[PDB]
């Protein structure tokens, strides 16, 4: 794939102005909706940038994700897209249905008879996207490998005699199920999915399916899905998204060539941020935000500065970043807190959003809770 | 042989201690008294006696401890025939500080082929014990004649017919049997490095040392590190099977 002249194609689109709602429209377009989950992905497609100052503090350039939701959602889907799109690019399962487990260890391998090194799933996809699906139901030493892969981005191997440590630098993209196979917003994200606050607090970005009954989404997602089915019959066999092998051109071309430094943030703006992220959080019964928060939020926007090639991450890429960790992070707090930090900094949660969209949720939700009290 | 003569000389020399100490001289009324026929010889004694002769025995093991255990049987012949004449052969184990030849099985390198070696480890596999044969006695019921044959060290026919087809019937009492066992020893896990496999080396023990160690104890052993040859063929591999053939087994 290493073409010429491609790179003005890929400039050429890049001055568009609008080229990020064109991107994260043109993420698994088989999938209708779920536009932010969309965006996540693309933000960990582009990825960030790695930097270790001096050489003892080493800071992943790489977003994780994890998107938790109750079944039938089409996490898989995402997940599965994600392995068509990008290169050096594995799935594996929480479950042993899949090629290539997640951790390391030895052995003749079964059809060529030799005894190799068969490295973790973790370590084949050293610089590309690790897809884990069934990230809840992992076996002991499953959970042991993944928390070391994304704690020190390498592995350590002592099981017959080879005494080494090779290095994964993936970008894990995790699917789980909520505990009892439904997402209460009543309970904290932490409590309700069967993954120890270790594992969780090393994600940079948590997406929060839900499947609520709601009679026009169920509508156009019948629609879609019906629409698919007779267009694939074998008989028959608001931006317009990039055509897929373009989009991984370009994805291609910003993840070898564009590094982004942040010389342009607004360190008043964020420092500001943060205090008050920590008082309001700190003054309620929740989970609190840290200084890893602020690490995602930046590679978010080196990310997202990134997919505009800016070279220069710019005040809209910080605040765009912001958008997104808020959203995360408080879609991962309990019912009330959620509301508690959406008023209290609707501000920052709004950047970017029309007034369109929210008028549209506001009226979704009057109408909805009409229809409760009708029908109870 | 001008060498050998010298060696035997000088190791004989050494076990005449009456001017001295008197130690190896005791030792011999020790071993002779308690009846075994088995000496230990501290080398430390050899390198104070003699520088040369201590290096050709370490660095030439088998000519230099044969000519030893004859003298060695030579000087229990003077002090007394008698218990000499029972015993075939008077064996011989070293001890005590080797310079550079006391090493692990992993520090064994092929440099050492044909020294002595003073090897620490732990013991792996302890073989059954078999009588090796080293002389054969046959009896002809119908020529009345017992033929016998000896079985030279060389670590092969035994005669079944005789000169005019006779059927010959060994005598197993009168056949002289010595007692051998194959053992692998191991480097102890405590100084082997954390993170390869541990590495082992064979070892052979003769009459007087057969069961001298156990499966699975810390042992020190001394011996002569040698080749072994494959059986008869055309064609052969550089490759070569070592082991060390022990002149002594010591519980550490
Ligand atoms: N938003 C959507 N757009 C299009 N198709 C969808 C969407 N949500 C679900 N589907 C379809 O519904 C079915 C269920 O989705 P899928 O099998 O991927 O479930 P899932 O989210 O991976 O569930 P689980 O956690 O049980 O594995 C699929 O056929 C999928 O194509
Ligand atoms: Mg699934």
């Amino acid at each position: 794939e290493l073409t010429d002249e491609d790179v003005k194609m890929i400039t050429s689109l890049s001055k568009d102005q609008q080229i990020g709602e064109k991107i994260f429209a043109s993420i698994a377009p088989s999938i209708y909706g779920h536009e932010d989950i969309k965006r996540g992905l693309a933000l960990a497609l582009f990825g960030g940038e790695p930097k270790n100052p001096g050489g003892k503090h080493k800071v992943r350039g790489d977003i994780n994700v994890l998107l938790c939701g109750d079944p039938g959602t089409a996490k898989s889907q995402f997940l599965k897209y994600i392995e068509k799109v990008s290169s050096r690019a594995i799935f594996t399962t929480g479950q042993g249905a899949s090629a290539v487990g997640l951790t390391a260890y030895v052995q003749r391998h079964p059809v060529s008879r030799e005894w190799t090194l068969e490295a973790g799933a973790l370590v084949l996809a050293d610089r590309g996207v690790c897809l884990i699906d069934e990230f809840d139901k992992m076996n002991d030493q499953d959970r042991t490998s993944i928390h070391e892969a994304m704690e020190q981005q390498s592995i350590s191997i002592s099981k017959a005699g080879i005494v080494t440590s090779l290095q994964a630098r993936c970008t894990v993209i995790a699917a789980a199920n909520p505990i009892g196979g439904r997402y209460d917003p009543s309970l904290t994200f932490s409590e309700n999915v069967d993954l120890t606050e270790p594992i969780i607090s090393r994600f940079d970005i948590l997406c929060v399916v839900r499947d609520t009954v709601d009679p026009v989404q169920d509508e156009m997602l019948a629609r879609f899905v019906v629409g698919s089915h007779v267009r694939h019959h074998p008989s028959n066999k608001g931006v317009e998204p990039l055509p897929q092998e373009v989009l991984k051109k370009y994805i291609i071309y910003a993840k070898e060539r564009v590094h982004p430094k942040l010389n342009q943030m607004d360190q008043d703006k964020v420092a500001k941020m943060y205090s008050d992220l920590r008082k309001e959080s700190m003054a309620t019964g929740s989970i609190p935000i840290t200084v890893r928060h602020i690490e995602s939020m930046i590679r978010m926007a080196e990310a997202h500065a990134r997919i505009h090639l800016r070279d220069y991450v710019i005040e809209d890429d910080v605040n765009m970043a912001i958008r997104v960790m808020l959203e995360s992070f408080i879609d991962t707090q309990k019912f009330s807190v959620m509301r508690s930090m959406r008023k209290t900094f609707a501000r920052y949660l709004s950047f970017r959003r029309d007034n369109n969209e929210l008028l549209l949720f506001i009226l979704k939700q009057l109408v909805a809770e009409q229809v409760t009290y009708q029908r109870n | 042989d001008v060498e050998l003569r010298e060696a035997q000389r000088d190791y004989l020399d050494f076990l005449d201690d009456e001017e001295d100490q008197g130690i190896y001289q005791s030792k011999v009324r020790e071993l002779i008294s308690d009846n075994q026929y088995r000496l230990i010889v501290n080398v430390n004694d050899l390198r104070r006696k003699n520088e040369k002769r201590a290096n050709r025995l370490l660095n030439n093991a088998f000519e230099e401890l044969v000519a030893f255990q004859r003298a060695l049987k030579d000087f229990v012949a003077s002090i007394d025939a008698t218990y000499a004449k029972q015993y075939e052969e008077f064996y011989v184990g070293l001890e005590g500080s080797f310079g550079s030849k006391h090493v692990s099985p992993r520090t064994l390198t092929s440099c050492f082929l044909s020294c002595v070696v003073c090897v620490e480890g732990i013991v792996t596999k302890c073989s059954l014990v078999r009588p090796k044969v080293v002389r054969s006695v046959h009896y002809c019921p119908a020529t009345k004649k017992t033929i016998e044959r000896r079985y030279s060290d060389l670590t092969s026919v035994y005669p079944t017919k005789d000169e005019e087809n006779n059927p010959l019937e060994t005598e197993y009492g009168l056949s002289v049997y010595k007692d051998h066992q194959t053992i692998t020893i191991q480097e102890m896990p405590e100084k082997a490095p954390a993170g390869q496999l541990p590495r082992s080396v064979d070892v052979i023990l003769d009459d007087d040392l057969v069961d001298k160690a156990k499966p699975g104890d810390r042992v020190q052993v001394v011996g002569t590190y040698r080749c072994l040859p494959g059986k008869k063929g055309g064609y052969t591999s550089g490759t070569f099977r070592t082991v060390l053939i022990a002149c002594n087994v010591k519980q550490m």
